[PDB]
RNA sequence: AGUUUAACUGGGGCGGUUGCCUCCUAAAAUGUAACGGAGGCGCCCAAAGGUUCCCUCAACCUGGACGGCAAUCAGGUGUUGAGUGUAAGUGCACAAGGGAGCUUGACUGCGAGACGGACAUGUCGAGCAGGGACGAAAGUCGGGACUAGUGAUCCGGCACCUCUGAGUGGAAGGGGUGUCGCUCAACGGAUAAAAGGUACCCCGGGGAUAACAGGCUGAUCUUCCCCAAGAGUCCAUAUCGACGGGAUGGUUUGGCACCUCGAUGUCGGCUCGUCGCAUCCUGGGGCUGGAGCAGGUCCCAAGGGUUGGGCUGUUCGCCCAUUAAAGCGGCACGCGAGCUGGGUUUAGAACGUCGUGAGACAGUUCGGUCUCUAUCCGCCGCGCGCGUCAGAAGCUUGAGGAAACCUGUCCCUAGUACGAGAGGACCGGGACGGACGAACCUCUGGUAUACCAGUUGUCCCACCAGGGGCACGGCUGGAUAGCCACGUUCGGACAGGAUAACCGCUGAAAGCAUCUAAGCGGGAAACCUCUUCCAAGACCAGGCUUCUCACCCUCUAGGAGGGAUAAGGCCCCC
RNA sequence: ACUAUAACCAUCCUAAGGUAGCGAAAUUCCUUGUCGGGUAAGUUCCGACCUGCACGAAUGGCGUAACGACUUCUCAACUGUCUCAACCAUAGACUCGGCGAAAUUGCACUACGAGUAAAGAUGCUCGUUACGCGCGGCAGGACGAAAAGACCCCGGGACCUUCA
RNA sequence: ACAAACCAGUGAGAAGCGACUGUUUACUAAAAACACAGGUCCGUGCGAAGUCGCAAGACGAUGUAUACGGACUGACGCCUGC
RNA sequence: UCAAACUCCGUGAUAGCUGGUUCUCCCCGAAAUGCAUUUAGGUGCAGCGUCGCAUGUUUCUUGCCGGAGGUAGAGCUACUGGAUGGCCGAUGGGCCCCACAGGGUUACUGACGUCAGCCAAACUCCGAAUGCCGGUAAGUCCAAGAGUGCGGCAGUGAGACGGCGGGGGAUAAGCUCCGUGCGUCGAGAGGGAAACAGCCCAGAUCGCCGGCUAAGGCCCCUAAGCGUGUGCUAAGUGGAAAAGGAUGUGCAGUCGCGAAGACAACCAGGAGGUUGGCUUAGAAGCAGCCACCCUUGAAAGAGUGCGUAAUAGCUCACUGGUCAAGUGAUUGUGCGCCGAUAAUGUAGCGGGGCUCAAGCACACCGCCGAAGCCGCGGCAGCCAACGUGUUGGCUGGGUAGGGGAGCGUCCUGCAUCCGGUGAAGCCGCCGAGUGAUCGAGUGGUGGAGGGUGUGGGAGUGAGAAUGCAGGCAUGAGUAGCGAUUAGGCAAGUGAGAACCUUGCCCGCCGAAAGACCAAGGGUUCCUGGGCCAGGCCAGUCCGCCCAGGGUGAGUCGGGACCUAAGGCGAGGCCG
RNA sequence: CCGGGACCACCCGGUAAGCCUGAAUACUUCCCAGUGACCGAUAGCGGAUUAGUACCGUGAGGGAAUGGUGAAAAGUACCCCGGGAGGGGAGUGAAAGAGUACCUGAAACCGUGCGCUUACAAUCCGUCAGAGCCCUCGACGUGUCGUGGGGUGAUGGCGUGCCUUUUGAAGAAUGAGCCUGCGAGUCAGGGACAUGUCGCGAGGUUAACCCGGGUGGGGUAGCCGCAGCGAAAGCGAGUCUGAAUAGGGCGUAUCCACACAAGAGUGUGUGGUGUAGUGGUGUGUUCUGGACCCGAAGCGGAGUGAUCUACCCAUGGCCAGGGUGAAG
RNA sequence: GUUACGGCGGUCCAUAGCGGCAGGGAAACGCCCGGUCCCAUCCCGAACCCGGAAGCUAAGCCUGCCAGCGCCGAUGAUACUACCCAUCCGGGUGGAAAAGUAGGACACCGCCGAACAC
RNA sequence: CGCGGGGUGGAGCAGCUCGGUAGCUCGCUGGGCUCAUAACCCAGAGGUCGCAGGUUCGAAUCCUGUCCCCGCUACCA
């Protein structure tokens, strides 16, 4: 779903670096 | 639903207990297994379990002797 | 009467499991979890142990009486695929596998050193002695090729012992050594001894843990889509579209158990809505196996509208009549500090079934308390204050918002086009309507608590008469205004702009073609304008005008403060 | 002898195998069973069938006049229950005077959207909107108040049952 | 408009349950539940049986099997099978 | 109040449960794992922390050396199994010779074997890397504040996400269960990620209006670049998405053809045999199909299609010409397009806005940017050195928790000091200390006991326990001011009147809202007086307050008369 | 005859089935005299006060709150406002900022007054920067500057309460309305373990108890150390096992030197050094106790309750009016 | 010291083996001749054992010839891989590095003895 | 949510592994009695609980998937 998409695609961010909590 | 399986032994920890140039006693248990995957050598004896152990001072060696993995204990010769 | 009635558990219950051994999981040391994947054990052997010696199979080929695929015989090939008491693994052909002889080490006392290790357990062990077995001897033998084949402690039993012997001798009893007795199997074993119900329930706790909702996932479900085998007279793609494949959505059943168990009230309905479009109608359009009427399919479109009833708690569904249509969904399966409370889901009772029973049933049945003065946000309305660079007043602009946006029947066009006919139009005109909404109260109609009349009972006004009080205004009959709807009138528009799907023009890139890349147009109830309403707190606080447009005092006259006034407004008053 | 069922038969077991009567029932899951009646339309109701999930003879069966603040269905009349609501009065609500509480309360000059976050935000982010203060009102939220959730589980009690 | 106001039955049909009048969960259940008369069974031969009580004693009952207690059923009708 | 009342006691019941547990600073600093458990939210032990003691580099890291493994991968004609296609061909099934046997033959199955290609967690002829064990040489070495042993004291024993390897699950879950000298959060601030425990950077001793940096960023919000150069992108891609669709564009190619004129366009031609045959009533360049030819000749297809009932006519493929060079088909890539699709409001860049990049790629240049590092200064802990307290190095986030050192309060032994020329306490000012906190510094208030040092002892520190008590707020000057009868005027009294008094009206009850008793209450009755409490307002009134007075019985109701139920019960019986 | 730990024998002791018996010992309703490194009015008895009272409950039973003027009432004559209350003058008093509401008189809370600020703004409410305004201290020169200090705060940046419990809470999870007080690891014991310190030291120490108006002096009974091993008999630097001089277990404080055996991990002898505990006390954990504090539902004992309600007993009373119309 | 040699051993027990096709018998190893003796066959003088020396290297054994079957087998590359970089590319770095394949690898070493030599 | 449970001649029922599986009644076939059923006699005949696996030598028998009508299936909120 959007809500859980979005979130998991914030961690392909040039900060994140492809990873992050829950992902 | 239910499985039938679900059992398990306890780990025996077999495995090689002194490797090659470790400095054993007499006695040492260089070796717990179940048959001879490692056959003893020089200085070494087989238990009623199949164990391997130092039948004199020495270094662990393990070599091969007519296709079988062997284990000898060398002797470390005093200064 | 006192108590027990286990735990694990992707909530609990039911089911299953609980210890030991083997493999995989296990990530090449060891170890490593799961209600992860597979199996086995709770023995057997007096030889299937020990030792000495000897031998090497299975399978295949060939020949052989019964004899056959396969019995036993012979030869050959065969290095291991057989067999190893029994699971599996590791091993074993040097044999640990097969056979024979002799035997009892399937010993006593001990044990350097190690493994493993929460602890308790567990495991190997050269070597010394004793007294033996086998062997010529070397040497091996403290059970079995290995790893499972078992049970702590307490308690007690048996045998033996130069232990102890409650004044002494004895004995009892105790003790040592060896050993026995527990599916204590929930197998580190609460007790020697123990099952259930609770919806009559209580307490302590938990969002460590289920039900509702939310969240994640999206198997399932839903909505699409890819290929196109094909059905479709032929023709894959008018339409349906198998086998298969890819995704959306998050509404279904679920999975997880992340907030909430010191309370997030549940289904359905009522009321109030709001949103999305995956559009039911209305609107626009492409294709058609579209003649026309009517459709099918696809695209655009969410402006408005989307009925009332029977049954059922019901949602859903079926049915009845209608309709232009009777949409699908979200918003805590919207909405219980807004309502209900029929159902579910307390206590009562009953049927059936289960249970010895207490009692239980996503079985049924009858009955069964729905609390709260709104602080904040929010929303609807209304004021007070200040501001908008003097004070006031009138009239206003309209940024920006709100509202509204529905639709049918009939007639003419025309029984024309179309069509063999049946039947039957688009486009365009006209009338009458339904539903919805606003305003109004002339009509109609309702209401009328100081109107009029009648009238019952009773009491009173001394009495008659006439009236009054009370009885729902006592009841009745009527009833102007006001409020109002059942009533009246009106409305939704016309028109324009820009657009969606779509139709195109001119046209290249690409000598053609091409709705496009430059350009130009058309095109819908959607959008903006238009209609109605609010609106300059529109902090860019607006604009056009008009009125007053003038005095004093104190601080030390700096910047102010106080007073009295005008225009005007407020309060009091009607 | 069409079909259907099966008066009938065989066989097994039993202590005996449910008789009369009743029957989609206060009992019938399937199930809104089927048929009929009633209704324009009836998951309810009545009658009947019997395929009794899971009736049954003193845990009485089948009926029953009369009775019932029982339950269910239907009808007449009646009506604002409704279509569909309007009006009047009264008590409150409102205003003035007087007395004067309450639950609650971590705070506070307590917005909205889309997000993010212990996965439902007044309080965080980015934006949008919003002059300050009140009065009457509505109840969408403050996972509002109240009651240390009764459901569920864990632990412990209590009472009850019994061939513990 | 004459029962004038006040006061003052709604009625009918059918089914289920329970026969009925009554009783009941004070404070969510008035019911189909309880009771009931009637029935059957069992017990009791009399300071009975049963019950309260350690006992005495008491109720039962100043009764005596046409009585008393307990159990189930629950008017009445037909019945109550193995 | 009842599935076993209430009260007291046992009793401060017990609760593996919840809650709470009060001042400071310094150093160190976890765990959420294993085993066992009537155990699973508890506990014991181990592991991990701290302190002390002992030992002393044994730890750890790196290099080298010696070693065992069976994972990844690979392989299988190397085993067990699976498994594709061929070849052979046992075997069977049939057929024919037809018996019965023995034969050939096959439309078939077709083992075994063999050729080639494959697969496996429980397959392995093989086999890593890593990791592990050991040794060895070094490194760190005024420190990791290591390791080991002993002992005191613990807490933890619910873990989470992420990376990697894996199981379960649908190779779904922000799922679950494991492993990982993997990390972070936990217990960790700071910067970035819009916000955002677990991602990235980096581990916060304090201070500074000093500097360099990391990650990430440099159009404005927002500090630093609308940076430089070369290209790309037209989709606001960037600033979500699939199968799959697609003359999007660029680059790199490759192939076919081509001025001997290509592809495109324009002009002319574009077949006979022949219907090549089957099939339909037919078959023909074209329902449909078998073959898929030759011939005049450029070119003619068994015809490219339409049209076609078959044909015709139509244009074709193709041939020739007119002008005139690129044209056409494909391969991979770099960016893109479609697919694309929810519900309060843009809302899938954080916002504005960006292609005149502020987007993408590659290079390059600087800068910003943290509590990181540096600089200056202060403090503390450990250690070392030297000297009998200074310097220097290193370190100094921190939950549970351990250790150490302290502040403050009270009571006290002792010694001192202050104080009616004003102690304490309280309110302040001015200040001080690393902290709890201090003030023998000051004023004010106040009125009588206190301070200091050294020891001793504690009812010694509260913000939380739905804590207890008191006081006071919020709501709020809000609700409500207690029925279903209804009050009004005049006059009076009085400081004051809606309410008291008087009068007149009106209205209410009238099987009662009237009158009398009992029970119960107990002076509430009456008179006089009062009005700060009470009265739900006020109050001159009152059932309120104060004082005084008031209740008279042979016949009433009761006793002295009687007994009932029942109670007490001499003796008594029983116990 | 009884007992000497079944029992028998021997021996010993005693002589039941009969009674009395002071002191040493336990306790304090009450009385007297005193003490406190005890409380000091939310404490200490529940009770400094009307106290087992008021009040609650039918009852058993439960069960409060309420202290301070001043040295002395000298307790405010008198006048004024007022109906009074209350106040202002006046007086008393050292002080009325001691007025029977009274010592001091905090906070919450409520006001009043002055300064600053605030009505275009989205605020865990603060922090950092900071305009402007006001006040203050100094300087110079005459109001601008400073090594300044304060109060306000326009405005900008940053910024998700405390506690508890959690993997994780600003959290829409819990608790808290606020202030003030009170409210939770304490005490005993020759207790246990460890550690520190003090005393003595191969010894240390007393307990009860006695004497002392005390905290001091006596008190050797015991306790811990001083030899272990063994089931024990027992033996003893050895001992147990065992047939063993044959090994192992435990022990011989530890260390040094030598010698001899060994290099199976080192041992055996000799010599030497020579062993350190114990009692006070502090601290930290711990045992028994309520044992850090609060908290159940419920269990038991003894009693109170049938004035509510259920049933029953005795004795009385009540049931308007109207109908229906049984037996006889 | 030399043997076409007899034993005893060894090797990361296959570069060693298997199968070749041509050979040898000095002593020795062997078949071989017989069972009287020790001994022996779950029956067998086959074997084991004993006594022997008639003939034969036929076989074993031994020597030479080999890539025919099996075995060994690099390099380089690839896979996989620890660490690292990297916002999905499981992309890439530097290290380690297979299996399979292919090229190519066909017994050796020691001690004693025998015959001869000497 | 989920679990569970016997099969055998044509029908109905038995029989648990020393190495076979079978037996009873009915049925059926043949004969007989009768003028023609039932009752009598039998040479009577009759089945692989389906395949896979045993430790298997061999399993109806034992174990698993299947063999499949099966009583009980029951998430109580």
């Amino acid at each position: 779903a959007k809500r859980g998409r979005k979130k998991r695609d914030r961690k392909h961010s040039k900060a994140n670096h492809g990873k992050r909590p829950n992902a | 639903s239910s499985s039938r399986n679900g059992r398990d032994s306890a780990a025996q920890r077999l495995g090689v207990k002194r490797f090659g140039g470790q400095v054993v006693k007499a006695g040492e248990i260089l070796v717990r297994q179940r048959g001879t995957h490692f056959h003893p050598g020089v200085n070494v004896g087989r238990g009623g379990d199949d164990t391997l152990f130092a039948l004199a001072p020495g270094a662990v060696e393990f070599g091969a002797k007519r296709g079988r993995k062997t284990v000898n204990i060398v002797p470390v010769a005093r200064p």
